[PDB]
DNA sequence: CAGAATTAAGCAATTCGTAATCATGGTCATAGCTCCCGCG
DNA sequence: CGCGGGAGCTATGACCATGATTACGAATTGC
C-alpha cells in the first residue's frame, strides 16, 4: 500500500503545518492571510479534484 | 342687578384692568372693569420677607406643599414627599415683580381672578351694587370682586348680538392681493339685540359701469353715497368700495358679543382693514369700555409650536387685537382645532356638516326636485339643510356633482329643493352645500351686473354659513360650557389647547384641597410602554363580536389608583431579581394592598428591570378627582346628549362630551407629556400599566367565557388584578338570560380599553341583549370601584385588515336587529386624510365585492384572486389610459407644519416653494390639498423614486395643464398594497405587484 | 389675546442661558475626552439650544471616538533630531491609558466607559481639577491595579508644578526629569535607555513623551522592534486580594506582560501560537492588535478560563479567583479593622462614622457584590437569569431558571460562588438592619 | 453689485451679488406693496430703504434684526442715527459698552461692523408710528429674510413681541435669538447679555466670533 | 520556532511548504488517473475516509484565516 | 495528414503531461521514502532503465541534423 | 503494486509515442525537432532524478 | 419715554416614502503560475 | 544544459452597480 503511506504522510505533514498555521494565525496581516486564504481555496480545489477521482474513477 | 357673563377680556397699557361683558334681563350690555394684577403665591415667612408690602395680600389658609418630583429609589426606603403645610398668603401686584421661591407661578392672572374671588366665568350674578362704581354709560368699576359677585342665580336667556360675514374680492390672477386687487362684496348677518337677523351685502360700485348702477337701482338695490344714508334693511347694497369700507369699519366697531367670520382673520377682516387703510387712511378703532384706552384692528398672527419630535411650528391661527368685548371668532380655527377633516376650507366643512339624506318627488330632464324630512334622514338634520338652503344655491349630490338650486321652498319640518341635476335611478341621493363649482375668476373677467347678484347671493351664503356653522358646532354652547370648566374667558376658551385649560380647575381644585405643587429637580422623560393592542384573531368575521369600551379608561385608572404626582409614595427599581424580590416582598409588608397601590411597570432605564410604582389612596390627589370633575362635566353632557332629540343638538353635545374625553385623557396626557408642571412619568407609565393589566383581565376574563343554562362563567377568576378584594371572585355568575341561551364567548381583538368579544351567535337582537347582561354582570362582579364598561356596538362583518384598522357594520344599543346598521370605518383608507378619493371609492367597492364573494361562499380563493386582480388590472388602465375621473378625487392633503427634523423635508420645501411662487401663504396648520403630477408623456413607470419631487399642491383655483397628468402609478400602488393585504394567495400577489410596479408589496403580518 | 405673544419665546439672552451655552462649547470642545456622563450633558445641552435657538452649530452626537491623539502626535518608531530647547520627559506606561475629563469622572482611551476607582483617588484628581481650572485632561495609567499619572495636558500650567501638587495631594507620579538639549544629537537607543534608566520607576514604562515649552502639542517617541514569540502557557499572579493580571510566559522563559484582561481577549492569546509582542532590553510588551482568528468572544472566555482555571473569572480588566468568603473580606473591602463576629462588625462600622456613610450611602446589594469583587454587568446578568426565596432581605434558597448564561464562564464561576455571595449578602444584610 | 429698475420712486435700487436671488421677486413684491407705501411720508428716505442691499451677505455670518426703523429720523440703516439720540442704539453701545469694556465712545454703528449686517425687518414705518407699514413690507420681509439666513449662521432678533413668528417668518433653520429690544421697558435689555450669546453661538458653528467692539465710533 | 523577528519569513516558508503540498496533491491525484486508467480493479473506501479526514482538516485550518471585518 | 502543424502540436502537448506524471511518480517515491517503510525498487529501476535506452534511441532518431 | 503498474502503462505510453515518432519521422523540420530534443533532455533529466531516488536507497 | 406680557396631552400601530445598509452578482486588477521560446 | 524574457490562463480579492431589507421620520388614526 504505498498509496496509502504516501497519503499518510501527507496528511502527518499537513497536519504539522495547520498546527503551526493555529501558531501564527492568530495575528497574520492582511496580503498574509488573503494569501494564505488563496492557497487554502487551491486546496479545496485540490481535494474537489481528487475526491472527484475516488469517486467517479 | 342681573347680568349673565358674556365676555371677560383684558385691557394693556398705561393703567392696566380686566372688563367683564355683561347683558342684563332688560337687554343693556354692562361692563364691569376690575382691576387686573399679578397674582402670586408665597408662604408666610416669605410674604413677611418682601420689603416693598404688595398692593393687596388676602389669606388662601394653611396650604400644604408637595414637591412633585420623581426619585427611583433602588432601596425599598423611600423618603416622605414634602408636605410642608404652611398659611400662604395671595400676592396681588398691578406691575409684575419676580419673588424668591414663589408658588404656582403656573396659573393665569385671569383664573387666579376668577376663583379666588370666586367667579365663574359662565354664571349668571347679582351684582351688588355699591361696590360698582359707574365709569361712564355702560361701563362700572369694582373694587372688591369677592362680595359683589356673591349671589350666583341660575340661567337666564340674554339677547345675544352678532356679526358673520365673509367677503369677496377681485382676483385676476389666481389669489387676491390687498394692494391690486379691490373687495367685490361684503356680506354681512347683522343680529342685534332687537333679535332679528339682518341680512345684506354691500356692492362695489366701481366694479360696474352706471348702466350696470342703474339697473342695480331699477332691480332693488340700494345706491349710496355715505355712510348715513346705508340702510342696513336693504338686501342689496350698491356703495363705493371707500363708502363699504366705512361701513365694514362702522360694523366691526360696534360693541357685538361675537363678530363670527370663516379663515376671515387670516383674509376678511385683515383684508377689510388693510383696505381701510389703503383708500382713506382709516382704521378700525376698537375702544375700551371705558374710553380710555383705544387701539386699531391689527391681525396679529399666533403661532402654536409642536410638543412632539423638534417642537417646530404647527399650527397658526390669527385673531384679532380687540378691547371692546366683541369675541372676534374665526371659525376656521376652531374648526381646524376641533374637527378632523380633510380640508378646512369652507366649502368642505360644508360637505361634512350639512350633509342630508334626500328622497325624490319629482324628476325632470334637467330639474331634479329632492325632499328631505324626519322619514328621509335623522330628525332635525333636514331643518339644518332647510336653514343652509334659506341663503344656499348650490347643493352636491352624492358628493361628486354639484347642481344649482334653481327654487327653493321651506316646509316645517324639512325642506323642498329643486337642483339643476342629470336624472338619476337611485331615490335617496346624499345632499351637501359644498362646492359652487364655478370658475370665479372667470366671472371677474367678464364682470357684470348679473354676475354681481350671483356672487352677492354666494356671499351672503358664506357669510350666513358662517352662522349655520355657528349653530351646528353649538359654538356659543361650548364656549359657555368651556368657560365655566376650564375656568377661562369666553374669548379665550379655543384658543389655547389642553395645559392651559386644565389649569382653571386644577386652579380651583388645589385651592379646594388646601394643596400647592412645586419642583425642585428638572423634569426627566422617558420613554413608556402605552396602551396594550392585541392582535386580531382572523381577519373576516362571519360571526357577531361584542364591544365593551371602558368608562373614561386612563380617568378611571387614575382615580382608582390615586395615581398623581403628588401622591406617588415614590418609585422603586431594581436592576436585579434580588433587590426584586426583596423589594417585592418588603414593599408588601411595608405598604398595605388597600391604601397602597404597587403598579409593576416597564422600566425607565435599560439597567433596571422593575419599576413598582407606589401611590397612597388614603387622600385623594389632585389628578383623579380633577378626572372626577371633567367626568362629571362629560357625564351631564352625556346625559343631555341623551336627552337631545334633533341631530344638531345630538352632534353638539355629542361633540360636548368627546371633548371632555379629550380633555381628561389629556388629564392623563399632561402626566406622560415633560414640559407640563403636571408630568409625573410614574403617575402616566402606571396609568398605562393599570390600563395594561386592566385589558388583559378584561381579555382573559372574556375569552374561553361560556354561557350555559342561564349561567354565565369566566375562563379566569375574577380577581383584583393588583391585590385582594373584598369582592368575591367566582367566575360562575348568574345571569338574568333565558336558559336555552348556551353561546360561547371569546376576546378576537383588543384596543386599548376595548376588548372584542365574538359571541358564535349571529342574530343581532340576541346579540345585543345578551351583550347587554354581559355588561350588566362584568360592571356588577368583574370589575371594581370605578371601571365600568358600556356595550357599544354589535360589530357584523367585521374586516380587521390590521391592528387599529378595520370595517365594520355597527349595531347600537338602542338599534335592533331591524333597524338599520351604521357602517363604521376606524383606520381604514376612508378614514384616513393621506388617501384620495379616488382610492377610498374603490376601497369601499373592492371590500364590498370581497364581502360578497366571501360571505356566498360559492367560489375558490384562488380564482376570486384571479377576477378581483383582473378587475383592478382592468379598473387601473381604464382609469391610466381614459382619465375620466378629475383631479379632485386624486387629491391627498396633509397639515403643513414646521416640526421637522431634517431641514431639507420634501414636504415642508413643497410648502415653502408654494409660498414663493403662489399668491397663496399656505399657514402653519393649514390643510392643503396636494397632488402627485407629472408631465402627461411620461409613460407607466415601473420602479417609484423621488415620489415626493412629484407633489404638487392643489388649489380650488389650480387646474392641471394639459401636458400636466396626475400620476397614477403611486396610487394604484398604494390601492394594490392595500388591496392585496385584504386578500389571500400571495405569491400571485407579488407577480401581480411586481409585474405593475416593479415592486414586492406590503403585507402585513399576523 | 395678544398679549400672550405671538409665541412666547424663553429667555435665551438671559445671563444663565449663556453659561449653559458656554458650558455646551466648553464640553464641545472636550467631546473626545468626556465621559459618557458628560456626553449626555452635551446632547442635553444640545437638545436645550436647539429647542432654544431655532438652530445651533454642533449636533448631538451617539458615539464619540474617544481618542486625544490631537494633542498627541504620531508615534515615530526611527531615531530622530531633537532641537533645541527644554524638554519635560515622561514615560509612557504599559497598562490601559485613562483620562480625567472636567466632568470629575473618569474615561477610558477607546471605548469612553466610565471604570469605576476608589474612593481616595477620585478625591486626590478632584483636588487637583480644583487647583487647575485650565486642565483639558489627566492622562492616568491603570497597570497592575495601580493609577500613575502619566502626564496633565493643560491649556497653561506645565505640567511639572502639577506633578508635585498631584504628588502631595497622594497620586502617583513618575520620577521625571526635566533636561535641555544643548546641541541637535540623534535621539538614539542609547540615550533613550539611559532615559529609562533615569527614570527611576519600578513599573513597566513602554516609550517616552517629551512636551516642548515653545509649543502646546507634545509628541510621543518609542523604540522598539517587532516580535512574535512562541507561548508556553498563560498564567495570572495575584495583585491585589481577589485581583490578578493576566501575564503570557514564553517558552523561552521571559514573560510577555498584559496590558488588561480585554488586550488579552482582543488579541487572543492562547497557549502555543504566536503574539505581537514589542520587544525591548529590559521587558516584553504585547501589542493593541485584534485578534485575526474566527473564534468569538465569549469562546476566547472559554478557552482562556479553561487554560487557566474555571474558579477564575473576569472581572473588568482584571481576572479574580472564587473562595469562602467571610467577614475577612468584607473587613477588607470596607478598609477597616479585621473582625471575628457580625455583632463586632457592626460595632466597628458604628465607630468609625464615614464607613457608617458609606454603608448609609450604597445599597446591600453593590456592598456584597464589591466585597467579592463580581463585575457590575455580569453579576447583573446572572441575577437576572435567577428566581430567588427570601425571609428578611436574605437569600434562603436561590436557584436560576435559564442557563443559557451559564455558558459565560464568569457567570458560571460566579454562579459557583453565589453560596459565598449569599452568605456575604446576609451578613451584609444583617449588618444594615442593626445599623438602621 | 447690480442695480435694477423699480417703477416707483426707488427706481434704482443697488444690491450686491449675493442678494441676486431673491430681486426678482422682490422687485415683483415691491412694484405691488408701493403704490400704496409711498403715499404716508415713510421715516426713512425711499432713496434709502435699500442701502442694506448693497451689503454682501457672504461676510456676514450674524444677522441683527429690528422688526422697524425708528419712527422718526430714519437713515435706512438700522440701528444708526449720527445725533446718537435715538434710545436703542443708545442701550445698544450699553450693552457692548458693558461687552467690551468701552466706556469712551461718541456713537455706535452696526453696519461697520463685519459680520454683522443690522438688518430692519419692515424696511420702512410712518412718522412717528412703529410697525406702520407691517402689511406694506410682511412679503419684501418675510423673503429678504429668508435670503439672510440662508447665509449667516446667527439670526439675532430685537424684539421679543415683534419677533415672536420669527420662526414661522422664516422656514430654513437658522440660530434665531429672539432678544429683547433696546426700548422695552424694565431695562431688560440692560438684563440680557445677548451679545456674548451671539459669539458663543457663533463659536458653536466654528465661525469667528464678532469683535463689537468694531461698532464704536470715536 | 522560538522568538521570531517578523512573520514574513515564517509566513513564506509556510506558503512554501504549501505550495510543495500541493505540488504533491495534483501529483498524487495525476497519478491517480494513471492507475484508474490502468484498468485494475480497486476499492477505495478508506481513500475516501482518508480524503473526508484531509478535507475536515483542510477545513479547520483554513476557517480561522478566512475573512476580515 | 498536411503541413505537419497537427503532429507536431500533437507530439508537444503529450510530453508536458509525461514529464508531469514522471515528477509525480518521483514525488510519490520520495513521499514512500519519507515515510519510513522498507521498499525494495529492482523491478522499478529495470523499468526506467528500459524507458531511458528507449528514450536515448528515440533522440537519436529524432535529430535535426 | 500501484506504483509498478503506473510506470508500465507509462512505458506502453511511451511505447506509442516512440513508434508514431518513428512514423512521422521521415520529414520533422528543424526547430520543432529542436523543440522536441530540448524536451527529450528535459525528459532525461527528470529520469535522471528519478534514477537517483531510486538508487540512493 | 421708547415693548412685554408662556404654551405645549400620552403612546400604539399602520402606511408610505426616503435613505442608509446589506445580499448578490458583474467586472476588473492581480498575483499565482505555468509553459514557450530563447541565448549564452 | 540552464535560467531569463515573455505571454497566456486562471482563480481570487477588491470595487461597484442593482435590488432587496430595514431603520427612520412623517402623516394619520385609534385609542
Ligand atoms: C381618545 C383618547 C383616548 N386615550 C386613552 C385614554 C383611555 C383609553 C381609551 O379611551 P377611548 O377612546 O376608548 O374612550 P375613553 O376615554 O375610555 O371614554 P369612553 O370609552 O368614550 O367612555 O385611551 C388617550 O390617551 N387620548 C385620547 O385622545
Ligand atoms: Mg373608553
Amino acid at each position: 500500500s504505498d498509496l496509502k503511506v504516501a497519503t499518510d504522510n501527507i496528511v502527518k505533514d499537513l497536519k504539522k503545518i495547520i498546527t503551526r498555521i493555529s501558531a501564527v494565525s492568530t495575528v497574520l496581516e492582511d496580503v498574509q492571510a488573503a494569501g494564505i486564504s488563496r492557497q487554502f481555496t487551491s486546496m479545496t480545489k485540490a481535494i474537489t479534484t481528487l475526491s472527484d477521482l475516488v469517486t467517479e474513477g | 342687578m342681573d347680568v349673565r357673563c358674556i365676555n371677560w377680556f383684558e385691557s394693556h397699557g398705561e393703567n392696566r384692568f380686566l372688563y367683564l361683558k355683561s347683558r342684563c334681563r332688560n337687554g343693556e350690555t354692562v361692563f364691569i372693569r376690575f382691576p387686573h394684577y399679578f397674582y402670586y403665591v408665597v408662604t408666610d415667612e416669605i410674604y413677611q420677607s418682601l420689603s416693598p408690602p404688595p398692593f393687596n395680600a388676602r389669606p388662601m389658609g394653611k396650604m400644604r406643599t408637595i414637591d412633585i418630583d420623581e426619585t427611583i429609589s433602588y432601596n425599598l426606603d423611600i423618603k416622605d414627599r414634602k408636605c410642608s403645610v404652611a398659611d400662604m398668603w395671595l400676592i396681588e401686584e398691578p406691575k409684575k415683580r419676580s419673588i424668591q421661591n414663589a408658588t404656582m407661578d403656573e396659573f393665569f392672572n385671569i383664573s387666579w381672578f376668577y376663583i379666588s374671588n370666586g367667579i365663574s366665568p359662565d354664571g349668571c350674578y347679582s351684582l351688588d351694587e355699591q361696590y360698582l362704581t359707574k365709569i361712564n354709560n355702560g361701563c362700572y368699576h369694582c373694587d372688591d370682586p369677592r362680595n359683589c359677585f356673591a349671589k350666583e342665580i341660575p340661567r337666564f336667556d340674554i339677547p345675544r348680538s352678532y356679526l358673520f360675514l365673509d367677503i369677496e374680492c377681485h382676483f385676476d390672477k389666481k389669489f387676491p392681493s390687498v394692494f391690486i386687487n379691490p373687495i367685490s362684496h361684503t356680506s354681512y348677518c347683522y343680529i342685534d339685540l332687537s333679535g332679528k337677523r339682518l341680512l345684506f351685502t354691500l356692492i362695489n360700485e366701481e366694479m360696474l359701469t352706471e348702466q350696470e348702477i342703474q339697473e342695480a337701482v331699477d332691480r332693488g338695490c340700494l345706491r349710496i353715497q355715505s355712510l348715513m344714508e346705508m340702510d342696513y334693511e336693504r338686501e342689496l347694497v350698491l356703495c363705493s368700495e371707500i363708502v363699504l369700507l366705512r361701513i365694514a369699519k362702522q360694523l366691526l366697531e360696534l360693541t357685538f358679543d361675537y363678530v363670527v367670520t370663516f379663515n376671515g382673520h387670516n383674509f376678511d377682516l385683515r383684508y377689510i382693514t388693510n383696505r381701510l387703510e389703503l383708500l382713506t387712511g382709516e382704521k378700525i378703532i376698537f375702544r375700551s369700555p371705558d374710553k380710555k384706552e383705544a387701539v386699531h384692528l391689527c391681525i396679529y398672527e399666533r403661532n402654536q409650536s409642536s410638543h412632539k419630535g423638534v417642537c417646530g411650528m404647527a399650527n397658526t391661527t390669527f385673531h384679532v387685537n380687540n378691547n371692546n368685548g366683541t369675541i372676534f371668532f374665526d371659525l376656521y380655527s376652531f374648526i381646524q382645532k376641533s374637527e378632523k377633516l380633510d380640508s378646512y376650507k369652507l366649502d368642505s366643512i360644508s360637505k361634512n356638516a350639512f350633509s342630508c339624506m334626500g328622497k325624490v318627488l319629482n324628476r325632470g330632464v334637467r330639474e331634479m326636485t329632492f325632499i328631505g324630512d324626519d322619514t328621509t334622514d335623522a330628525k332635525g338634520k333636514a331643518d339644518t339643510f332647510a336653514k343652509v338652503l334659506t341663503t344656499g344655491n348650490y347643493v352636491t349630490v352624492d358628493e361628486d356633482i354639484i347642481c344649482k338650486v334653481i327654487r327653493k321652498d321651506i316646509l316645517e319640518n324639512g325642506f323642498k329643493v329643486v337642483l339643476s341635476c342629470p336624472t338619476l335611478p337611485n331615490d335617496i341621493y346624499k345632499l351637501s352645500f359644498g362646492k359652487d363649482d364655478i370658475d370665479l375668476a372667470q366671472m371677474y373677467k367678464d364682470y357684470n351686473l348679473n354676475i354681481a347678484l350671483d356672487m352677492a347671493r354666494y356671499c351672503i351664503h358664506d357669510a350666513c354659513l358662517c352662522q349655520y356653522l355657528w349653530e351646528y358646532y353649538g359654538v356659543e354652547t361650548k364656549t359657555d360650557a368651556g368657560a365655566a370648566t376650564y375656568v377661562l374667558p369666553q374669548s379665550m376658551v379655543f384658543e389655547y389647547r389642553a395645559s392651559t385649560i386644565i389649569k382653571g380647575p386644577l386652579l380651583k381644585l388645589l385651592l379646594e384641597t388646601k394643596t400647592i405643587l412645586v419642583r425642585s429637580e428638572t423634569k426627566q422623560k422617558f420613554p413608556y410602554e402605552g396602551g396594550k393592542v392585541f392582535a386580531p384573531k382572523q381577519k373576516m368575521f362571519s360571526n357577531n363580536v361584542l364591544i365593551f369600551d371602558y368608562n373614561s379608561l386612563y380617568p378611571n385608572v387614575c382615580i382608582f389608583g390615586n395615581l398623581s404626582p403628588e401622591t406617588l409614595v415614590g418609585v422603586v427599581v431594581s436592576t436585579n431579581r434580588l433587590e426584586e424580590e426583596i423589594n417585592n416582598q418588603l414593599l408588601l409588608q411595608k405598604y398595605p394592598p388597600p391604601r397602597y397601590i404597587t403598579v409593576h411597570c416597564e422600566p425607565r432605564l435599560p439597567n433596571l428591570i422593575s419599576e413598582i410604582a407606589i401611590f397612597d389612596r388614603s387622600i385623594e390627589g389632585t389628578i383623579p378627582r380633577l378626572l372626577r370633575t371633567f367626568l362629571a362635566e362629560r357625564a351631564r353632557y352625556k346625559k343631555m346628549l341623551k336627552q337631545a332629540t334633533s341631530s344638531t343638538e345630538k352632534a353638539i353635545y355629542d361633540s360636548m362630551q368627546y371633548t371632555y374625553k379629550i380633555v381628561a385623557n389629556s388629564v392623563y396626557g399632561l402626566m406622560g407629556f415633560r414640559n407640563s408642571a403636571l408630568y409625573s412619568y410614574a403617575s402616566a407609565k402606571s396609568c398605562t400599566s393599570i390600563g395594561r393589566r386592566m385589558i388583559l383581565y378584561l381579555e382573559s376574563v372574556l375569552n374561553g367565557a361560556e354561557l350555559s343554562n342561564g349561567m354565565l362563567r369566566f375562563a379566569n377568576t375574577l380577581s383584583n388584578p393588583f391585590y385582594m378584594d373584598d369582592r368575591d371572585i367566582n367566575p360562575i355568575v348568574k345571569t338574568s338570560l333565558p336558559i336555552d341561551y348556551r353561546f360561547r364567548f371569546r376576546s378576537v381583538y383588543g384596543d386599548t380599553d376595548s376588548v372584542f368579544t365574538e359571541i358564535d351567535s349571529q342574530d343581532v337582537d340576541k346579540s345585543i341583549e345578551i351583550a347587554k347582561e354581559l355588561e350588566r354582570l362584568i360592571n356588577s362582579r368583574v370589575l371594581f370601584n370605578n371601571f365600568k364598561i358600556e356595550f357599544e356596538a354589535v360589530y357584523k362583518n367585521l374586516i380587521m385588515q390590521s391592528k387599529k384598522k378595520y370595517t365594520t357594520m355597527k349595531y347600537s344599543a338602542s338599534s335592533n336587529s331591524k333597524s338599520v346598521p351604521e357602517r363604521i370605518n376606524k383606520g381604514t383608507s376612508e378614514t384616513r386624510r393621506d388617501v384620495s378619493k379616488f382610492h377610498k371609492n374603490m376601497i369601499k367597492t373592492y371590500k364590498t365585492r370581497l364581502s360578497e364573494m366571501l360571505s356566498e361562499g360559492r367560489m375558490n380563493s384562488n380564482q376570486v384572486c384571479i377576477d378581483i386582480l383582473r378587475s383592478l388590472e382592468t379598473d387601473l388602465r381604464s382609469e391610466f389610459d381614459s382619465r375620466s375621473s378629475p383631479l379632485e378625487l386624486f387629491m391627498l392633503s396633509r397639515m403643513h407644519h414646521s416640526n421637522y427634523k431634517s431641514a431639507d423635508n420634501p414636504n415642508m420645501y413643497l410648502v415653502t416653494e408654494y409660498n414663493k411662487n403662489n399668491p397663496e401663504t399656505i399657514e402653519l396648520g393649514e390643510r392643503y390639498y396636494f397632488a402627485y403630477i407629472c408631465p402627461a408623456n411620461v409613460p407607466w413607470t415601473k420602479k417609484l423614486v423621488n415620489i415626493k419631487t412629484y407633489e404638487t399642491i392643489i388649489d380650488r383655483s389650480f387646474k392641471l395643464g394639459s401636458n400636466q397628468r396626475i400620476f397614477y402609478e403611486v396610487y394604484f400602488k398604494r390601492l394594490t398594497s392595500e388591496i392585496v393585504n385584504l386578500l389571500d394567495n400571495k405569491v400571485l400577489c407579488i407577480s401581480f405587484f411586481q409585474r405593475m410596479f416593479g415592486s414586492r408589496p406590503t403585507f402585513y403580518e399576523a | 389675546m395678544h398679549h400672550h405673544h405671538h409665541h412666547g419665546t424663553g429667555s435665551m439672552t438671559s445671563s444663565a442661558d449663556l453659561t449653559n451655552l458656554k458650558e455646551l462649547l466648553s464640553l464641545y470642545k472636550s467631546l473626545r475626552f468626556s465621559d459618557s456622563v458628560a456626553i449626555e450633558k452635551y446632547n442635553s445641552l444640545v437638545e436645550w439650544g436647539t429647542s432654544t435657538y431655532w438652530k445651533i452649530g454642533v449636533q448631538k452626537v451617539t458615539n464619540v471616538e474617544t481618542s486625544i491623539s490631537d494633542y498627541y502626535d504620531e508615534v515615530k518608531n526611527k531615531p530622530f533630531n531633537i532641537d533645541p530647547g527644554y524638554y519635560i520627559f515622561l514615560p509612557v506606561y504599559f497598562g490601559s491609558v485613562f483620562i480625567y475629563s472636567k466632568g470629575k469622572n473618569m474615561v477610558e482611551l477607546g471605548s469612553g466607559n466610565s471604570f469605576q476607582i476608589p474612593d481616595e483617588i477620585r478625591s486626590a484628581c478632584n483636588k487637583v481639577l480644583d487647583s487647575d481650572n485650565g486642565i483639558d485632561f489627566l492622562r492616568f495609567v491603570l497597570l497592575n491595579n495601580r493609577w500613575i499619572m502619566e502626564d496633565a495636558i493643560s491649556k497653561y500650567q506645565s505640567p511639572v508644578n502639577i506633578f508635585k501638587l498631584a504628588s502631595e495631594y497622594g497620586l502617583n507620579i513618575p520620577n521625571y526629569l526635566e533636561i535641555e538639549i544643548e546641541e541637535d544629537t540623534l535621539f538614539d537607543d542609547e540615550l533613550y535607555s539611559i532615559m529609562e534608566r533615569s527614570f527611576d520607576d519600578t513599573f513597566p514604562k513602554i516609550s517616552i513623551s517629551y512636551i516642548k515649552l515653545g509649543e502646546l502639542k507634545r509628541q510621543v517617541v518609542d523604540f522598539f522592534k517587532f516580535s512574535f514569540m512562541y507561548i508556553e502557557s498563560i498564567k495570572v499572579d495575584r495583585i491585589g486580594d481577589n485581583i490578578f493580571i493576566p501575564s503570557v510566559i514564553t517558552k523561552s522563559g521571559k514573560k510577555i506582560l498584559v496590558k488588561d484582561v480585554d488586550h488579552l481577549i482582543r488579541s487572543k492569546v492562547r497557549e502555543h501560537t504566536f503574539v505581537k509582542v514589542k520587544k525591548k532590553n529590559t521587558f516584553s510588551i504585547l501589542y493593541d492588535y485584534d485578534g485575526n482568528g474566527t473564534e468569538t468572544r465569549g469562546e476566547v472566555i472559554k478557552r482562556i478560563i479553561d487554560t487557566i482555571g474555571r474558579d477564575y473569572y473576569v472581572n473588568g480588566k482584571y481576572f479574580s479567583k472564587v473562595g469562602i468568603a467571610g467577614l475577612k473580606q468584607l473587613t477588607n473591602k470596607l478598609d477597616i479593622n479585621e473582625c471575628a463576629t457580625v455583632d463586632e462588625l457592626v460595632d466597628e462600622i458604628n465607630k468609625s462614622g464615614t464607613v457608617k456613610r458609606k454603608i448609609k450611602n450604597q445599597s446591600v446589594f453593590d456592598l456584597s457584590r464589591e466585597c467579592l469583587g463580581y463585575p457590575e454587568a455580569d453579576f447583573i446578568t446572572l441575577v437576572n437569569n435567577m428566581r430567588f426565596k427570601i425571609e428578611n432581605c436574605k437569600v434562603v434558597n436561590f436557584n436560576i431558571e435559564n442557563t443559557n448564561c451559564l455558558n459565560n464562564p464568569s457567570i458560571e464561576t460566579i454562579y459557583g460562588n453565589f453560596n459565598q455571595f449569599v452568605s456575604i449578602f446576609n451578613t451584609v444584610t444583617d449588618v444594615k438592619k442593626r445599623l438602621f | 453689485m447690480n442695480s435694477v429698475t423699480i417703477s416707483h420712486a426707488p427706481y434704482t435700487i443697488t444690491y450686491h451679488d449675493d442678494w441676486e436671488p431673491v430681486m426678482s421677486q422682490l422687485v415683483e413684491f415691491y412694484n405691488e406693496v408701493a403704490s400704496w407705501l409711498l403715499r404716508d411720508e415713510t421715516s426713512p428716505i425711499p432713496d434709502k430703504f435699500f442701502i442694506q442691499l448693497k451689503q454682501p451677505l457672504r461676510n456676514k455670518r450674524v444677522c441683527v434684526c429690528g422688526i422697524d426703523p425708528y419712527p422718526k429720523d430714519g437713515t435706512g440703516v438700522p440701528f444708526e442715527s449720527p445725533n446718537f439720540t435715538k434710545k436703542s442704539i443708545k442701550e445698544i453701545a450699553s450693552s457692548i459698552s458693558r461687552l467690551t469694556g468701552v466706556i469712551d465712545y461718541k456713537g455706535y454703528n452696526l453696519n461697520i461692523i463685519d459680520g454683522v449686517i443690522p438688518w430692519n425687518y419692515y424696511l420702512s414705518c410712518k412718522l412717528g408710528e412703529t410697525k406702520s407699514h407691517a402689511i406694506y413690507w410682511d412679503k419684501i420681509s418675510k423673503l429678504l429674510l429668508q435670503h439672510i439666513t440662508k447665509h449667516v449662521s446667527v439670526l439675532y432678533c430685537l424684539g421679543k413681541t415683534d419677533f415672536s413668528n420669527i420662526r414661522a417668518k422664516l422656514e430654513s433653520p437658522v440660530t434665531t435669538i429672539v432678544g429683547y429690544h433696546p426700548a422695552a421697558r424694565d431695562h431688560q435689555f440692560e438684563k440680557d447679555r445677548s451679545f456674548e450669546i451671539i459669539n458663543v453661538l457663533l463659536e458653536l458653528d466654528n465661525k469667528t466670533p464678532i469683535n463689537w467692539a468694531q461698532g464704536f465710533i470715536y
